[PDB]
């Protein structure tokens, strides 16, 4: 039947007219109403307009099927948001594809398929599709539904239909929610190769054997042969590093080679071992770690301090983390183990203010007896802003008397240090 | 000015001021001096920008 | 800011030649195909799209995958767009017109 | 007093000559970003709060607004506002860094939509100095 | 404060090149960028922690030089690259 | 200005668009009030609005028939719709209002905004200006015709003399509105109805003794001799700007309507008497010829006689008109949808608030040519500063440029603009402050003046017979040549006596020029006047 | 803890409470000066 | 809400369908023993204002040549009831399935 | 020339012509943030290894 | 020299030539080949010739010559 | 083949042979590709670094996040929105091409893509509409970002903001030397010089560190050899820090410290000159009476700028040049 | 030398029948194909 519907010049003649985008539907409705009114009013003399339509994907334009351009110009004259001058003739060969329905981007829904709801952004599984192809049943994660919590909280709205079927606020099965949604709402040996896809993505190596589409390559990172599909390899033309990992409650290691799921780490004992991502309990924050040790000379050493070994190669490097009995030091002059080595602290050498926030009065100065508010203390000196003067002055705290938030008695710097920090009684 | 009849080319009607600041200025002389000052200010405002652009 | 082993020396000349599409593809590590600048829940940047982690670090506390650096010490990277249909350059529109007028419309001579 | 400059008597300056009062008003609102979510005027307690400016929150009372007669300088918070986030992020209005003075008045009312609104006027006494222009 | 063009040319007249360099590279935004010796493009992958230098555009391993320039310079270079204009920074005269 | 606006202009705007295919009888304004959410409406005072940052506006009630709250109009302080106006010193103190405060501003979101007077070129007046030698044109006479009652629109009609001195082509062409191609005045006169060439010359030139004007116009009539029929002239006028139409079919009527409305809309809007347009065009051509011959001095734009200072009154009237038109369109669309009330009041209130907030004086925020700066935050550094700001005037000319002539204050500023008070810098010469004894005309109905002139002995312009009337003084009211009078002295004396006695509003300005023998009467608002 | 602009009467209201004066409909609800000691100098 | 028929593509408000149903397919729906709502869908793409279905090539392309002038949908999502399909051997879904 | 009023047009022209810049101008060095060949920066300062020994 | 035509209903297919020396306006279409001639004046324009041609066509169609 | 008279109207040019038609972009690209080395070499296009085909952009580089900072009031900049719109247009065009190409809407989509690309590279196009951002402001393009005063060329390269500097009013002072300029104590404390620790002045630097940032004759930071900066006010153990050779301390400017003084209208060369700092207990700069003439100073609220050198080279150059 | 010359030529202009002053300097610096007040002197 469609073979006989091919458009022809003498049968099909559609002109495209530019219009303000987005107003396609409203403009089409208005034009149709105007055509009906003209037909009802004029009578026998009717404008030769066969159809007026538009395409959603083609915004800013409408299409009118008329035998002559003048008819379209007269019909569209005086219609706002339509540029009659900006019009073009649609060639016959282009007419079919213009009316061809657009291929919906939604893939054919199948039972068990995974989709995204347009629970916005939550993965869903297609369980059943209605016979009318208008609604689809989707299984989603509500966290999994907990019957115990529902019973404890809102037992009034909770019902049990089966051993694994619960209804809450009008259907949960196996801890997942089933809900109905509208469809519209849903190589040669020795060649250098690199993994672009797969579990070993990012790995690089040298091919050794190829057979039945499977390429085996020796990888420098692992120093072992790995066989991967050819399509997943690309021929290349020839936790992060230094992070601290708590292997166990008493084991701390430093990473020397940070991979995707495989990490090479040197432990406090200096042994270097390869482990998986799951073997790491958590990452220790060096900046937030308040750990300090004592060197041979007795000078305190903290994270980041540069130290030099007294014995051995006298390696110089910055301390990354401090262990109870060992210290990890990274050196830029050493390439072995990424420049990270574990050394004993004894074998290396390095290269709460009560006044704050309380009103005070000065005793021995040029501003004695003047109320002031303490801002900060730099050590042995307290910075105070005067109430009557827009200036901050540094004065020794010992010669200042503290007062209560609201009046109260004056106390020197001998009770707060001795007695528990508390404002006096008004 | 409206205080002068048509075809009055006398100095007092042509912007001339015959009184120093010490004695004072008549309203016509004051208006003429104000016009001169406005002209000077506008000239300075335009010329400073022109000179800056030329220097650039 | 950070120790670098590259030799230090000031620039002495700067060529201003055009940037070839082939060079764009070669240097463009990542690809942009998702108009959305952020993924679902507005937590992670869209993969292979605008503000992709490969190009740079959208926010602090996250290190760019390409360079393992955050806001600082991260120059940035560019992405290549297919652009199947060629587009005239506004700056070179006059140059394009002059070249077309200077060469044959069929033999390109 | 060269170049049209002037010399002013220090004794007169400190005795009540050309002294000035400067009033600066800061306004704060609990504009709602999303229904059922609104700002709260309360003194931050550092619990479940990520953003905390250098402004001293001790001056803030239980209501979260400094009463008249409270010394404020630098970045001291004048109005204590926290916006819940879904626990909350501090949104206080710190005092102007380059200006300081004594808070003069504080008033609380309701906006056209009924949201809580606060207006704090701070008064400062400025005395003539060498750099001041007359 | 802003270091205006008039002040810039006045200092140029004074001949204090060192002062201008310090003002526009030390007292202002300062950045260090890596450029290859063949392609001369800032798009160079340089892992300082791993000390690994490689540029995807050109098949080179160790041809990278570091240059100290203001952040505005690299921003302008990137903007020009967006316009298909590539400032090829070279450390030698041809 | 604000009082007269709220009293008359609001009602006039309502009545102009009252008809719809529905009808609005009257508009009522109540005292300021605040409609707080989850509360009861109550009287609102300026102090309360400032403290609570509320909008000091009064609701508008309009009756609709086959009252509806259409929005809130901001109320200026010390107006006739504010409590403080009907309050004594003790009452003002009880309301926490300073007696010295002069009001004259709008309280929007607590902020006090004052609208600066905007200077514009006076309409309904012909201004003749020379052209630069490179341009072929020699002299151009332009008139900015616009309705003085309602439906205001700009009609800039320009007539240009092509050819410089010695060009041997002394032709005059008038740029009819919506007609890009300039047409000779002869064709326009033929279309109007003055077909005979002698009649056209008599209308153009009053005194036949002056042969220089006839000699200069000879090329004009020579080139216009081709047209001799009204229909041909209308067709030729309609030739340009074709929109897929038939000149002989429903286009002659279109051209006739354009000539009736577009050509000199201010003088009239009816086809009963179209000779007034011909007489006005003849007067314009006579002025242009006099300027070209150098017997008449070139017009100056700086003169305040040709300039009008629109205050908050006209600006608020335009903003209203626009918002009311938008609301009428919206309600019409709603009625069309309801094939088988619901007035969005916010459309007007929010629009006015935006206009008085950011200063963008435009129909909508989307427009980038709103000419920001109309509304400015009132300066209260000192009382004198506030007084100066309240009485400040602004010029629409851009603050940029290096043309000193407009910046300089003309001699006409005597007694109207302070010679000394003016900002220093880019704004110098553009922002002006009026003198102490300076007032802006609020406008009045000219119809009583026209009726009095007609009854007193002013001959109709239709009966004007210049050839048999060598001496006659033209009477102009709001730039309309109503007619001529034979005894100008007696009429002028009677008008002055009536104005002094108080029968006629003193704001009207009457000027008699013996040299030109012309009488001009001005009643439009925005005119600066002083007492003497 | 609070006073009325017109009534000038103490309210001592707490959180989650109306900010409108109980005696009158005015709701300026000014606050009294802090009880903390304050000192000023003539300098 | 506006729904487009899955058989003829006519677009109308749900109230019209509930009151009068489809003006062009009421008889077919009654014969099939199904309600109008089940034979109409709310999801549609594109709007076509047909004025002369008999003399319009677009109507022939959309198989609405015999239908009356009005609003129609180029593409309508969903499937008609099996009874309707059985009564229409030459039925062609408007969802684009048979437009390969 | 880019630093002048014409900013992007000159860049487009250079890109079309692939112009080469020797960076001997003041603007080039200023943009690059390097000591321009101006006065102090015109020359360079080196070290004499033979005079150092005798000066020590 | 580009204007619409009525016989072939083709836009910009009409060209008008004005010989002021002979005062003749000739309108010709490049598609249907229709040619028309009229009297013109020094102030004539192609729009005038088009209007005259349209009026002549209307008169011929009406049969009121 | 004859050469048509190519016109320049809109984004897409039109050529006339006469019949006017829009020249296909693909045809122009093919013609550019067919150009031999000698042709465009003579035209002026360097083959090594340029080609006529390269002018027709077939790929638009995506600026990295630094080129498009996020406001995060996230609050992506207008350039990001323009890039997203361009990507959406390209995706729609690709879908239309893969879902049947009517060739009518294809032209409209291509024109829209060209307009979006042109606006992104140049928002302001003469004789063409300007793209409007979602908000009430025109979309900002790279060409607009490089236009003049506000442009990076003249806004961030020719003239850029300075860290170490101060600006304030100037007052006359007959009791100051010609080359000596008064400096407020507060400005002196805020402004600092990174003096390197040396044995010659080790004791003085240690005393300054002990004084602390609050005391004017002191310092606020002590840069270690590793380069990390430690704040003195935040650290309560400032007095326990022992200075070592090779370190740098940000010491407050002292007397006889050269610093440049300038006024914003630097009309002539002598508008920016070095002066010796003299700390005074007032909030106004003080300079010699004579130096007003070269600066054109008037003391009527005139504000001037002081720049403190931050290196030995800069200090020597300012003192000598 | 160039910058010193530019400053020395610009400073007098800022300090400051036949056109003279800033307009004359601007005309001289520009090509000035058209002369506002052209003049010629013959001895
Ligand atoms: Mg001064
Ligand atoms: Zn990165
Ligand atoms: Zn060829
Ligand atoms: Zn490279
Ligand atoms: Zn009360
Ligand atoms: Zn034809």
């Amino acid at each position: 039947p469609q073979r006989f519907l091919l458009p022809s010049v003498d049968t099909a003649t559609i002109w495209g007219v530019r219009c303000r985008p987005g107003k396609e539907k409203e403009l089409i409705r208005k034009l149709l109403k105007k055509k009906f009114n003209l037909d009802r009013a004029m009578g026998k003399k009717k404008l030769k307009i066969l159809s007026i339509f538009q395409r959603d994907n083609y915004t800013g334009r409408i299409y009118i099927e008329a035998p002559k351009q003048s008819v379209i110009e007269k019909f569209c004259n005086g219609v706002p948001d339509i540029y009659i001058s900006q019009k073009l003739l649609i060639p016959v060969q282009e007419l079919p594809l213009l009316l061809k329905p657009n291929k919906s981007d939604d893939v054919a829904l199948e039972e068990g398929s995974y989709v995204r709801i347009k629970y916005k952004g939550d993965l869903a599984m297609v369980d059943q599709i209605s016979e009318n192809n208008l609604e689809v049943m989707l299984k989603i994660v509500p966290q999994l539904f907990n019957p115990t919590m529902a019973l404890r909280l809102d037992q009034a709205n909770l019902y049990k239909r089966d051993d694994r079927h619960f209804t809450y606020k009008n259907d949960y099965i196996d801890g997942y929610l089933y809900k109905s949604f509208r469809i519209q709402h849903v190589f040669e040996p020795g060649d250098h190769v690199t993994v672009i896809n797969g579990e070993h993505q990012g790995d690089a190596g040298l091919v050794l054997m190829v057979e039945q589409g499977q390429v085996t390559f020796m990888s420098t990172q692992t120093s072992r042969e790995v066989t991967i599909t050819a399509n997943n390899l690309s021929k290349s033309i020839d936790y992060a590093l230094h992070d601290i990992v708590e292997l166990s409650a008493k084991n701390v290691a430093c990473i020397i080679q940070a991979g995707h799921d495989i990490f090479k780490v040197i432990d406090e004992t200096g042994k270097v071992s390869t482990i998986t991502k799951g073997s790491i309990l958590s990452k220790i924050n060096t900046a937030r770690a308040r750990v300090s040790s004592v060197d041979a000379n007795g000078n305190e050493i903290k994270i980041g301090d540069t130290i030099v070994e007294k014995v051995g190669s006298r390696r110089e490097g910055q301390v990354l983390y401090i262990q109870t009995q060992q210290i990890f030091v990274v050196s830029k002059k050493i390439v072995e183990n990424a420049g990270v080595f574990v050394v004993n602290p004894s074998n290396v050498e390095a290269v709460r203010e009560v006044a704050l926030g309380k009103t005070v009065r000065i005793r021995s100065a040029g501003y004695k007896g003047q109320l002031g508010i303490v801002k900060d203390v730099n050590g042995d000196k307290a910075t105070v802003e005067l109430h009557s003067k827009n200036k901050h002055i540094t004065i020794d705290k010992h010669k200042l008397t503290y007062y209560n938030r609201e009046g109260g008695e004056g106390i020197t710097y001998d009770e707060l240090v001795n007695r528990r920090g508390r404002v006096p009684q008004a | 000015l409206p205080h002068f009849s048509k075809d009055d080319y006398s100095p007092e009607s042509k912007g001339f001021v015959e009184n120093s600041y010490l004695r004072g200025l008549t309203p016509q002389e004051f208006f003429f001096h104000a016009m001169g000052g406005r002209e000077g200010l506008i000239d300075t405002a335009v010329k400073t920008a022109e000179t800056g652009y030329i220097q650039r | 800011q950070q120790y670098s082993s590259a030799p230090l020396r000031t620039v002495k000349e700067v060529q201003f030649g055009l940037f070839s599409p082939e060079e764009v593809r070669a240097i463009s590590v990542a690809k942009i195909r998702f108009p959305e600048t952020m993924d679902e829940t507005q937590t992670r940047a869209k993969i292979g799209g605008l503000n992709d982690p490969r190009l740079g670090s959208i926010d602090r506390n996250l290190k760019c995958q390409t360079c393992q650096e955050g806001m600082n010490e991260c120059p940035g990277h560019f992405g290549h767009i297919d652009l199947a249909k060629p587009v005239f350059h506004v700056g070179f529109i006059a140059k394009i017109k002059k070249v077309c007028e200077c060469v044959c419309m069929h033999c390109g001579k | 007093n060269q170049e049209d400059s002037m010399i002013m008597n220090q004794s007169s300056i400190d005795r009540g000559l050309f002294r000035s009062l400067f009033f600066r008003s800061y306004m704060d609102q609990e504009k709602k970003y999303g229904m059922s979510i609104t700002e709260t005027f309360e003194k931050p307690q550092r619990t479940n709060t990520l953003r905390m400016k250098h402004g001293t929150y001790d001056k803030l009372d239980d209501d979260g607004l400094i009463a008249p007669g409270v010394r404020v300088s630098g970045e001291d918070v004048i109005i204590g506002k926290t916006t819940p986030i879904s626990s909350k992020r501090d949104a206080s209005t710190p005092l102007r860094s380059t200006e300081n003075g004594i808070v003069d008045q504080v008033l609380v009312t309701t906006n056209q939509d009924g949201l809580k609104f606060v207006k704090v006027r701070v008064r400062t006494t400025k005395i003539p100095q060498i750099g001041d222009k007359f | 404060l802003r270091f205006g063009e008039m002040e810039r040319d006045c200092m140029i007249a004074h001949g204090a090149a060192s002062f201008l360099k310090e003002r526009l590279m030390e007292a202002s935004d300062a950045f260090r960028v890596h450029i290859c010796g063949i392609c001369g493009l800032m798009t160079v992958i340089a892992k300082l922690n791993h000390n690994q230098f490689e540029c995807k555009g050109c098949d080179n391993k160790i041809d990278i030089y570091q240059i100290h320039i203001p952040y505005a310079a690299k921003l302008l270079f990137q903007e020009l690259m967006a316009m298909n204009i590539t400032p090829r920074l070279y450390t030698d005269r041809s | 200005s604000f009082n007269q606006f709220v009293d008359y202009t609001l009602q006039d705007i309502i009545c102009e668009d009252s008809t719809l295919i529905i009808s609005f009888g009257k508009i009522y304004v109540t005292k300021p009030m605040v409609n707080e959410s989850d509360g009861v409406t109550h009287a609102l005072y300026p102090q309360e609005a400032r403290l609570r940052n509320l909008t000091y506006s009064s609701g508008l009630f309009v009756d609709v028939k086959k009252k509806v709250f259409i929005g809130r109009l901001p109320i200026m302080l010390r107006s006739k719709n504010c409590y403080l106006s009907e309050a004594t010193e003790s009452d003002l103190y009880k309301l926490k209002e300073c007696p010295f405060d002069m009001g004259g501003y709008f309280i929007i979101n607590g902020s006090e905004k004052v609208l600066i007077a905007q200077e514009r070129s006076a309409g309904n007046i012909v201004q003749v200006f020379k052209k630069a030698a490179p341009s072929p044109i020699s002299h151009v006479a332009e008139i900015r015709s616009a309705l003085e009652k309602g439906s205001r629109f700009i009609s800039t009609l320009q007539v240009k003399l092509y050819g410089r001195e010695g060009s041997s082509a002394r032709t005059i062409k008038a740029t009819l509105p919506y007609i890009k191609q300039d047409i000779p005045i002869v064709i326009i006169f033929r279309a109007l109805g003055i077909i005979p060439d002698g009649e056209i010359l008599e209308h153009i030139c009053y005194d036949v003794n002056d042969w220089q004007m006839l000699e200069m116009l000879k090329p004009c009539v020579e080139d216009g001799f081709v047209i001799q029929d009204r229909e041909t002239a209308l067709d030729f006028i309609g030739r340009r700007g074709t929109a897929l139409g038939i000149k002989k079919e429903k286009r002659i009527q279109y051209a006739k309507d354009i000539l009736q409305k577009e050509f000199l809309p201010h003088i009239t809007q009816l086809e009963g008497f179209e000779s007034r347009k011909a007489f006005f065009l003849g007067y314009m051509i006579n002025r242009l010829l006099l300027c070209a011959l150098d017997r008449k001095d070139q017009d100056d734009r700086d003169h305040f006689g040709k300039k009008r200072l629109d205050l908050a009154g006209p600006l608020l009237a335009q903003l209203f008109k626009t918002l009311f038109k938008k609301l009428t369109k919206d309600i019409f669309r709603y009625m069309q949808r309801t094939v088988e009330l619901a007035i969005n009041a916010k459309t007007i209130t929010s629009g006015l608030k935006y206009a008085l907030a950011t200063g963008n004086w435009g129909e909508q925020k989307k427009a980038m040519s709103s000419r920001a700066g109309v509304s400015q935050v009132l300066n209260r550094y000192t009382y004198s500063s506030t007084l100066s700001h309240l009485r400040r005037t602004n010029t629409p000319i851009g603050r940029d440029g290096k043309l000193a002539k407009p910046r300089q204050l003309h001699n006409t500023h005597w007694g109207l603009v302070c010679p000394a008070e003016t900002p220093e810098g880019q704004a110098c010469g553009l922002v002006k402050n009026l003198s102490l004894m300076s007032c802006i005309s609020v406008g009045t109905d000219p119809m009583p003046i026209i009726t009095f002139l007609s009854e007193w002995g002013m001959e109709p312009l239709e009966d004007y017979v210049p050839h048999q009337s060598p001496d006659a003084t033209r009477v102009f009211v709001n730039g309309v040549w109503h007619g001529v009078h034979r005894n100008p002295a007696r009429l002028m004396e009677t008008l002055r006596t009536l104005r002094r006695k108080g029968d006629i509003n003193p704001e009207v300005s009457m000027i008699r020029d013996i040299r030109e023998k012309e009488l001009k009467i001005f009643t439009d608002a925005g005119r600066v006047y002083r007492p003497l | 803890k609070y006073i009325c602009a017109e009534c000038s009467s103490k309210l001592s209201l707490s959180r989650t409470d109306a900010v409108r004066c109980k005696d009158c409909g005015h709701r300026i609800l000014l606050k009294a000066r802090t009880k903390r000691l304050v000192q000023f100098e003539a300098r | 809400s506006e729904r487009a028929c899955m058989l003829c593509g006519i677009v109308q408000t749900t109230n019209e369908f509930n009151r009068d149903g489809c003006p062009n397919c009421q008889g077919i729906f009654e014969e099939a023993g199904v309600s109008t709502m089940e034979c109409t869908s709310p999801s549609f793409e594109g709007l076509v204002g047909m004025c002369k279905p008999t003399k319009s090539w677009v109507a022939k392309w959309l198989s609405v040549d015999h239908s009356i002038a009005g609003m129609y949908a180029i593409k309508v999502d969903g499937r008609l009831p099996a009874e309707v399909v059985e009564l229409l051997p030459h039925y062609k879904p408007r969802d684009g399935s048979q437009v390969e | 020339r880019c630093s002048f009023e014409e900013t992007v047009e000159i860049l487009f022209e250079a890109g079309a012509s692939a112009e080469l810049d020797d960076c001997r101008g003041v603007s080039e060095n200023v943009i690059l943030g390097q000591m321009a060949p101006i006065g102090t920066g015109a020359f360079d300062v080196m070290i004499d290894e033979e005079s150092l020994v005798k000066y020590m | 020299t580009k204007f619409n035509c009525l016989f072939c209903n083709h836009e910009k297919s009409v060209s008008c030539t004005l010989d002021k020396k002979n005062s003749i306006g000739t309108l010709s279409c490049k598609i249907c080949g229709q040619s028309f001639q009229t009297r013109i004046n020094s102030l004539s324009q192609p729009v005038d010739v088009y209007s005259d041609w349209f009026d002549a066509v209307e008169e011929v169609n009406s049969g009121r010559g | 083949n004859t050469q048509p008279t190519i016109r320049k109207d809109g984004l897409k040019l039109v050529g006339s042979w006469p019949e006017l038609r829009v020249l296909s972009t693909e045809e122009i690209l093919n013609i550019f590709k067919h150009i031999s080395v000698k042709d465009f070499t003579s035209l002026g296009f360097n083959e090594v670094f340029s080609r006529p085909e390269w002018m027709i952009l077939t790929c638009l580089p995506v600026p990295p996040p630094p080129v498009r900072p996020s406001i995060s009031f996230r609050g992506e900049d207008d350039l990001t929105f323009k890039l997203a719109d361009i990507l959406k247009a390209n995706i729609s065009l690709e879908t239309l091409e893969h879902n049947g190409a009517p060739h009518h809407a294809i032209e409209e989509a291509e024109s829209l893509l060209q307009f979006h690309v042109a606006t992104y590279m140049d928002n302001d196009i003469a004789g063409q509409p300007q793209a409007l951002q979602k908000s009430g402001r025109p979309v900002k393009s790279i060409r607009a970002r490089l236009k003049g005063k506000e442009g990076r060329i003249r806004g961030n390269l020719m003239g850029k903001r300075v860290d170490f500097s101060a600006r304030t009013v100037i007052s006359g002072d007959p009791n100051l030397e010609l080359d000596q300029v008064g400096v407020p104590k507060s400005i002196a404390k805020t402004l600092t010089y990174p003096e390197v620790v040396t044995p010659y002045n080790i004791d003085r630097l240690t005393q300054l560190v002990r004084n602390g940032p609050n005391e004017h004759p002191g310092a606020k930071y002590v840069i270690r050899d590793s380069g990390d900066r430690i704040d003195l006010r935040y650290s309560k153990r400032a007095g326990d820090i022992q200075l070592q050779y090779g370190w740098k301390v940000e010491r407050h400017i002292m007397d006889n410290d050269p610093v440049l003084f300038n006024r914003q209208p630097s009309l002539h060369k002598m508008s920016m000159m070095a002066h010796r700092v003299k700390v005074i207990p007032y909030s106004t700069f003080r300079l010699n009476l004579s130096v007003t003439s070269p600066y054109n100073a008037d003391f009527d609220g005139d504000e001037m700028n002081l720049h403190v050198p931050q290196s030995e080279e800069t200090r020597a150059e300012l003192s000598q040049l | 030398v160039g910058v010193l010359a530019a400053q020395s030529i610009g400073e007098p202009a800022t300090q400051m029948k036949v056109t003279s002053g800033v307009p004359r300097l601007k005309e001289i610096l520009n090509v000035a194909k058209n002369m506002k007040t052209p003049s010629l002197t013959v001895y």
